[PDB]
């Protein structure tokens, strides 16, 4: 299937695609794990559009075949995931009864770019979301699935805890973080108690501001704890003297 | 300018480079930082940058910034003596080679 | 003082002198700007103005 | 000839972005799959509610007009003919004070007045 | 200004004239007094 | 067509060409022909315009 | 927020933007997601059952410490009373309907009718 | 997309009702009201600063 | 004016400026008022009478209050008289919907795209006339590989027209 | 004003190079009328419809005398060309005639036929400062 | 890379100079910072830099200690001294990012502004597509189209 | 000019919100800045779940 | 505020100096119209350089697979029945629909003035050896 | 609350290509749209420019059309659903109701009294549930009706 000289990958591929999945579908005794991230994008349309009818009839001057195509720009319908052939499959499989031996463990993305009811256009040098999907439009996995809908948490703070203490901790073992300045950070706890209002203790979030970390402006403890040690040290001196 | 755009097309780049066993960029980029990362040292009493003298132009006058451009080209990031990089270099905070990197830990059992 | 460390001291002078020669420029003093006296009535102090050579 | 030359006769009735002539199959995706791709396809098109779609919303059209829909594709916009703004602008009401800058008034009265 | 030398710095009234003292610089950290206060005295102690 | 839109879409058969004369080496227009003393039209006016 | 305690939507009729609701607690009110509240998390509920039954000192809400050295105050009879729900407070709202309260309040400052019986 | 827009008489349903392009005509006779047929149905555009 | 333009030849003209400047009538009923019985016992303004109201003047109504604003005359009398016509022609037109049911305004429902559910059988859709098919394809797909390197769909079970 | 090229040189004043609001500054002098675009040559400096009338000037209003110069916004017809009389456009220093007739002019305004500042500069009219001045600027020879 | 133009480039003491607006604000440290991260290094340079310069958004408002006369100078050569200490650590971690980020665009097949150096792609600055024809400062003439970097499949 | 509601929360789940959106979102996750809104919780040696508080901004409004 | 000085006299034979300049002027700007209408509708008649940038994807793909493939069996008589010119080439690639949102997006194509260079252009010093005589606004070879 | 820009910068002295500065009409800045404002190179004042292209007042008002279609734009995209006008006897129960046109009353809740307190102006329905009212004429249902998960049914996620 996948070793060849291009253009012949192309075809291949897709005689290939359909024949595998004509062997899965086919085989009752062994058990097969299919896992689909982001399964959401599968139960609706593809950004791809359907071609222009004219690119399909051939044409002698753009002058007069009374076509648009060069004139103007216009969208046809979008092309449903259940036409991509591999989806066809896949959907084949789910469908049919009489197939007990297949379990689709399959998950969600959530991950487009945020619309509020107003968008600027996006600055480009710093943005956060360039690489996520333009799609703006609502799913549930219960009346757009056939799988059962499990759902799947925020870490709390038992979670929570364990995360961010392998992230910092590990992080410094492995020469990733503060190492030599670690004076210049504070403590576990108050990184933990103030990451966790930063991020609400979402996962990506935690991640984040873990990062974020760095630049925090506003925390005064090192400095308070220094000054403490400091006077301390010079009692003892006053002391000792 | 570094984009988040970029930031994530580097991120595919090294997963699909850890999982290619490919240990070969990745020593390339150890070594740069390795060399260019080490602590500048503390300048000795009575050395500065010059600034440009006062009373040559006037306060508005392009000579300014003239001056500081060209001594800034003049000390080329080789030329910077204050930062200790080369082979003579003891360098405590980093691994030395290859070998010493987790990549290779097959060599570190007994 | 903040970033405190225990590093070694450099070598006097590790700068390359730059590419804008700062000696064969003249300093100038009194005539730089143009000023407006203040000078109610009379002729001005020559000693101030004109008169060492 | 002049419906050879697009751009070139623009009465001022006329309004961008042009609407692009019809198509037969284009609608849905079952018809257009039903009409070109492949022809032996039983549905000719998907199921249609015997009451009233409107595809423009909450836009009235005129029925029986060829029209269009707001474009969901930026690429779509971009790559449309719609002109910019190039002379001074005006505005029906707005026009009879001036400027934003002269700022005409008949009357001193209070902005937020409200008329009975 | 014009053909004329720009003044002093401090010829400018203050540049943060119109923030107030307790700002400049903030004194957090507040919540760490009563602890190293307690931490010192059982310290004393021992 | 302007440039615009459809400018693609013109003809060498909207070219006057039989109106100057070109250079040969360069493909380039010299000179123009006098446009008003020939010139035949049936309509100076539109064809419904009877004065 | 008095006002909203008592407001109903059949008294709105025949006035002007007095007639609209305070504008926060209903959008809040509207959201759904706010309609599920969480409950008080497993390492919340633990410790303070820890520290009640274990250690025989019960975890008192910030309003019912004694923050004066010197005085001994009554509590607050709202201290640890007030329960907690989304769908109350803190207001939070989907914008659709934010930006649909707005505009219709402005468009109705005219809608009035003065004279009721 | 691109789409011919369409009006079901309410003698074709099985039920009869008020369809909503009757209604407006009758409000374009009552307050008398200039329908602009070349209206683009793709062109409607709240304004985002005053609205 | 009682101030400055009271008394002179200005008088005239600014009193009648201001006369045509306020000429606006504002009209308006409660929607509360008009469901009542009429003089033949039918209930004058029912519910369906009131959405074909509201349908029909849009954003004259509100918080159930039709407020008619005429400014079409320069004086006030002519604006009660146009006032009035254009509020019983639109009571005229919206009582409509007690002649029965074929002029009560259809309700706007959000109908969703077809479920996900619904847009897998999207992919069985004609399912073995396609299988049987797929294989005569492979067919010829087979057959046109032994002569070319690159097979098109366009040289399979697509159709482009030449000319 | 410095010099007084006209009755209004008295009258008014240069108040420096003063920016004024877009598109509107009080004495309209169209340098750009005559600007040559291959392409936009039906959409430049015209009609903003070519489904619109020809302007007032291009017909005889009332009972005439007659006229000295037609109005620069008159566009050039057909009979312009054929009919051989006497097209004149105010300009300056006098007036510009159309003498030699060309189709190439139909259906565009001699606003756009006659150039509003010439390369040719008298320099009988101009002050000794002045001719100094464009040579300056490397227009005067010298 | 989307910004392509030729460019002009500040000496680094005025870039560091911008302080909490350019060289300092959070953000643009931030997504070095995850760079240096992702590529599985440690960020020292830039966390000296941090901790510099948090300390120096800290006390802006702030009047300087008391200086009180010397002939000697030493409150002045010492001050100083931290002073171009200082500099010169961010000059190391300015210096360390230019770096960084040329080598990873060097990576992901990235084209650089006109005029700049790629090292192991373009050693002479890269151009294409110039408002000015020729190599700025090569004085070559560039080819149409624009240079190509990286072999073509993707 | 912004106005802070402030209620005490006795489930410990606290949450703080600007102009109905969570302030993760409206301060837009850049650390250095939500940091300040934490810091009267810090000052005032309390724990900020313990609080929950929506912001209204009745200055100039912007995106 | 001083009194404006009077401006000299016309001069002699000016006026009919520049009755010539004028006249001459506009016989001279019919060849110059003439020879740059030709000009455009040449430059709109002949072929150009590909519009997009093959330092970008889903361009810099090798010319045997992904895009081009699309270009090659579906779209070729499309685009070389507008010669390339920018503006119908991209608009072409809008309805061709298989790419579809990332056209504007993602893609990314050569700016105005290069992208206007003939079929077969070499080296960048193509844009400056253009006609100068000719007044189509860079539209001309 | 969106992070994009709506506002264009003013004019100054010319930007040019820098870190932390960008040319103004630069072709990253709202995705490239600024080519239209733009006039290319040293531009001479006397002789040369597009007045239009520097003033104020205009350029903001393209920039604002701009963003307009942006944001009509996304949501356009937002919708998945269409507006079918159904007969009032034949709607659900909720919809049998009065309900006053857009920004004219208070936002109006569906259903105060079942405990639904949504939007009814945003409520949307299933083309599922709606088929023997839409496609009266089919017979048989041309949409398999909706597989509903049981919330009693033991499952993975109830520890079972």
């Amino acid at each position: 299937g996948h070793r060849a000289v291009a253009p012949a990958s192309i075809d291949r591929q897709s005689v290939c695609v359909k024949f595998l999945m004509d062997e899965l579908s086919e085989e009752k005794k062994l058990p097969v794990v299919i896992v689909v991230d982001g399964w959401n994008l599968f139960s609706h349309e593809t950004h791809f559009r359907y071609p222009h009818p004219d690119f399909l009839r051939g044409l002698a001057s753009f002058n007069e075949s009374s076509t648009d195509i060069d004139l103007y720009p216009q969208e046809l319908p979008r092309i449903p995931a259940s036409r991509l052939s591999f989806v066809r499959g896949l959907n084949k499989m789910i469908l049919s009864g009489d197939d007990p031996n297949k379990f689709f463990i399959t998950c969600t993305t959530r991950d487009f770019k945020p619309f509020d009811g107003i968008s600027g256009f996006p600055n480009v040098e710093t943005d956060r979301f360039a690489n996520s999907l333009d799609e703006y439009a609502p799913y549930d996995p219960e009346k757009d699935s056939h799988f059962h809908p499990i759902q799947i948490g925020n870490f709390d703070e038992y979670e929570y805890r364990s995360f961010l203490r392998f992230l910092i901790n590990s992080g410094e073992l492995a020469g990733l973080g503060w190492g030599p300045l670690w004076h210049a950070s504070s403590d576990f706890e108050r990184k933990l108690y103030k990451i966790g209002f930063l991020s609400g203790r979402n996962p990506q979030g935690v991640v984040d501001h873990y990062h974020q970390e760095l630049v925090w402006r506003y925390d005064y403890q090192r400095t308070r704890q220094k000054q403490y040690l400091l006077k301390r040290r010079m009692e003892g001196m006053s002391r000792g003297a | 300018r570094l984009t988040y755009d970029h930031l994530d097309q580097l991120q595919q780049w090294t997963m699909r480079a850890t999982l290619d066993g490919r240990t070969e960029e990745f020593n390339r980029i150890r070594d740069l930082h390795r060399e260019w990362s080490q602590h500048p040292l503390m300048p000795v009493l009575g050395d500065v940058e010059p600034k440009f003298p006062l009373n040559l132009f006037k306060q508005n006058h392009r000579a300014k910034k003239r001056f500081l451009v060209r001594w800034h080209k003049a000390n080329t990031p080789a030329n910077w003596l204050w930062m200790p990089r080369g082979p003579t270099v003891v360098t405590p905070l980093h691994r030395t080679n290859p070998t010493q990197y987790p990549e290779n830990w097959k060599q570190m059992v007994q | 003082i903040s970033y405190m460390e225990d590093v070694g001291r450099s070598v006097k002078n590790p700068t390359v002198p730059g590419l804008m020669s700062t000696k064969g420029m003249k300093k100038k003093f009194h005539n730089l700007y143009s000023s407006t006296s203040t000078k109610r009535m009379g002729f001005s102090n020559p000693t101030l103005g004109i008169k060492k050579v | 000839n002049a419906e050879r030359f697009p751009h070139e006769y623009h009465t001022p009735t006329s309004r961008f972005p042009p609407t692009p002539s019809e198509t037969p199959a284009t609608q849905d995706w079952m018809a257009y799959t039903a009409k070109y791709l492949d022809k032996q396809f039983t549905i000719s098109a998907e199921p249609a509610p015997v009451y009233n779609v409107n595809k423009l919303w909450p836009m009235q059209q005129i029925p029986g007009k060829v029209d269009q829909t707001p474009f969901e594709e930026d690429q779509t916009w971009l790559l449309h003919s719609i002109p910019v703004q190039q002379l001074e602008m005006h505005h029906h009401e707005k026009d009879l004070q001036d400027l934003p800058f002269i700022n005409h008034e008949q009357f001193p009265r209070s902005l937020e007045w409200n008329a009975p | 200004r014009r053909g004329k030398p720009r003044p002093r710095a401090g010829m400018f009234p203050d540049k943060y004239r119109r923030v107030p003292m307790l700002l400049k610089p903030q004194q957090g950290g507040q919540q760490y007094f009563n602890h190293f206060l307690i931490r010192s005295t059982n310290d004393r102690l021992t | 067509n302007r440039p615009e839109v459809a400018m693609h879409r013109n003809t060498v058969g909207l070219l006057p060409a039989h109106m100057w004369e070109t250079d040969k080496k360069t493909g380039k227009v010299k000179s123009v022909k006098d446009s008003v003393r020939d010139y035949q039209t049936k309509t100076p006016y539109p064809k419904w315009v009877q004065l | 927020m008095r006002e909203f305690a008592r407001f109903d939507p059949r008294k709105s009729r025949g006035n002007g933007q007095k007639g609209f609701p305070f504008r926060d607690a209903y959008l809040t009110k509207m959201n759904e997601a706010n309609q599920k509240t969480p409950p008080p998390t497993l390492e919340t509920i633990m410790d303070r059952a820890v520290r009640e039954h274990h250690q025989h000192a019960r975890i008192l809400s910030p309003l019912e410490v004694q923050r004066d050295v010197g005085r001994l105050e009554p509590i607050p009879s709202y201290a640890g009373k007030i329960n907690a729900d989304r769908s109350v407070f803190p207001f939070q709202w989907k914008t659709e309907d934010w930006y649909e309260y707005e505009v219709a309040k402005v468009r109705n400052r005219r809608f009035v009718f003065e004279n009721t019986e | 997309g691109v789409h011919r827009v369409g009006y079901t008489h309410p003698s074709t349903l099985p039920v009869p009702c008020a369809q909503r392009w009757d209604l407006r005509l009758a409000r374009a006779r009552i307050f008398q009201e200039y329908i602009e047929e070349k209206a683009p149905g793709a062109w409607q555009l709240e304004d985002e600063r005053s609205m | 004016d009682n101030l400055q333009y009271k008394r002179y030849d200005w008088q005239g003209w600014y009193q009648r400026m201001l006369d045509v400047h306020n000429r606006n009538v504002s009209l308006r009923c409660r929607i509360c008022d008009l469901q009542r019985l009429d003089g033949n016992g039918v209930q004058f303004v029912d519910m369906q009478t009131e959405r074909r109201l509201r349908i029909l003047a849009q954003h004259r109504v509100g918080m159930g209050v039709l407020k008619l604003d005429a400014d079409k005359y320069e004086d006030q009398a002519d604006n009660v008289t146009f006032g009035t016509t254009k509020l019983s022609e639109l009571l005229a037109d919206a009582r409509k919907a007690q002649l029965g049911e074929e002029y009560w305004p259809s309700v706007e429902l959000k109908v969703r795209k077809p479920s996900g559910q619904s847009k897998a059988h999207y992919s069985l859709i004609d399912n073995e006339r396609i299988e049987k098919r797929s294989r005569e394809l492979y067919e010829k797909y087979r057959d046109a590989k032994k002569r070319s390197l690159f097979v098109t769909p366009m040289e399979t079970w697509l159709e482009v027209k030449g000319m | 004003l410095k010099i007084a090229k006209s009755a209004f040189g008295f009258y008014l004043a240069r108040r420096g190079q003063r920016k004024y609001p877009f598109l509107r500054r009080p004495h309209i002098k169209n340098t750009h009328s005559m600007n040559p675009s291959a392409p936009y040559f039906w959409s430049f400096m015209t009609a903003k419809s070519q489904m619109a009338f020809l302007p007032e000037e291009n017909y005889i209003t009332g009972d005439w005398t007659g006229k000295f110069f037609v109005s620069k916004r008159q566009v050039y017809t057909l009979q312009h060309a054929t009919s051989g009389a006497k097209v004149r456009v105010k300009s300056f220093p006098s007036i510009f005639e159309f003498n030699s007739p060309s189709r190439w002019n139909i259906g565009k305004e001699m606003n756009t036929l006659t150039k509003p500042r010439m390369d040719l500069i008298d320099e009988q009219m101009l002050t000794k400062k002045q001719r100094l001045d464009y040579v300056r600027a490397g227009l005067l020879p010298k | 890379n989307t910004f392509l133009t030729s460019s002009v480039a500040t000496p680094p003491i005025s870039v560091i100079r911008t302080g909490p607006k350019w060289w300092a604000d959070p953000e643009r440290m931030v997504r070095q910072k995850l760079m240096y991260f992702t590529l599985g290094v440690d960020q020292l340079p830039l966390r000296r830099t941090a901790v510099i310069q948090r300390d120096l958004q800290r006390f802006h408002m702030c009047k300087p200690p008391p200086r009180v006369g010397d002939s000697t100078g030493y409150k002045r050569s010492r001050a100083a001294q931290l002073n171009t200490w200082y500099r010169r650590i961010q000059y190391q971690e300015y210096h360390m990012q230019h770096l960084f980020t040329r080598h990873v665009w060097g990576l992901l097949r990235v084209y650089p502004g006109n005029t700049t150096k790629i090292q192991g792609k373009a050693d002479d600055g890269y151009v294409g597509y110039d408002s000015v024809p020729f190599h700025r400062y090569n004085r070559a003439p560039l080819p149409f189209p624009a240079r190509e970097l990286y072999e073509r499949r993707k | 000019h912004f106005t802070a509601l402030l209620r005490e929360n006795r489930d410990h789940n606290g949450i703080i919100t600007v102009m109905g959106k969570p302030l993760s979102l409206v301060l837009d996750n850049k650390a250095w800045l939500m940091e300040m809104v934490l810091m009267p919780f810090d000052e005032a040696n309390l724990d900020y779940r313990d609080f929950d508080a929506h912001i209204v901004s009745e200055g100039h409004a912007m995106p | 505020w001083a009194k404006p000085k009077k401006r000299p006299k016309v001069g002699q034979g000016f006026h009919e100096k520049a009755q010539k300049w004028r006249e001459e002027y506009l016989l001279d700007r019919h060849r110059a119209l003439a020879d740059s209408l030709r000009a455009y509708v040449e430059f709109s008649t002949s072929k150009r350089v590909e519009p997009w940038d093959a330092r970008f994807k889903p361009f810099d793909r090798i010319e045997k697979d992904g895009v081009y493939v699309l270009m090659r069996y579906m779209m070729e008589e499309k685009l070389q029945l507008c010669n390339y010119h920018h503006r119908p080439v991209k608009r072409l690639f809008c309805n061709i629909g298989l790419m579809g949102p990332q056209i504007t997006t993602k893609a990314r194509w050569k700016p105005y003035r290069f992208a206007t260079n003939p079929a077969g252009t070499s080296k960048a010093e193509r844009m400056y050896q253009r006609d100068k005589t000719v007044y189509t606004h860079g539209h001309n070879d | 609350v969106s992070t994009g820009e709506f506002d264009h910068p003013p004019f100054q002295f010319r930007q040019r290509h820098t870190f932390n500065t960008t040319p103004l009409h630069d072709a990253n800045r709202f995705g490239g749209r600024t080519a239209y404002l733009r006039e290319i190179g040293p531009v001479n004042i006397k002789k040369q420019g597009r007045r239009f292209k520097k003033d104020p007042r205009t350029v903001q008002f393209n920039v604002d059309v701009w963003c307009a279609q942006q944001t009509l734009r996304k949501r356009w995209k937002q919708r998945d659903w269409e507006v079918i006008e159904i007969p009032f006897r034949l709607v659900p129960r909720e919809q049998q109701r009065v309900i006053p046109e857009l920004y004219t009353d208070i936002p109006q809740m569906t259903d105060p009294a079942r405990n639904d307190f949504s939007n009814i102006r945003n409520k949307v329905y299933d083309r599922e549930e709606l088929q023997g009212v839409l496609f009266p004429a089919a017979g048989a249902m041309l949409y398999p009706p909706l597989q509903r998960v049981d919330k009693q049914a033991m499952t993975l996620d109830k520890y079972l």
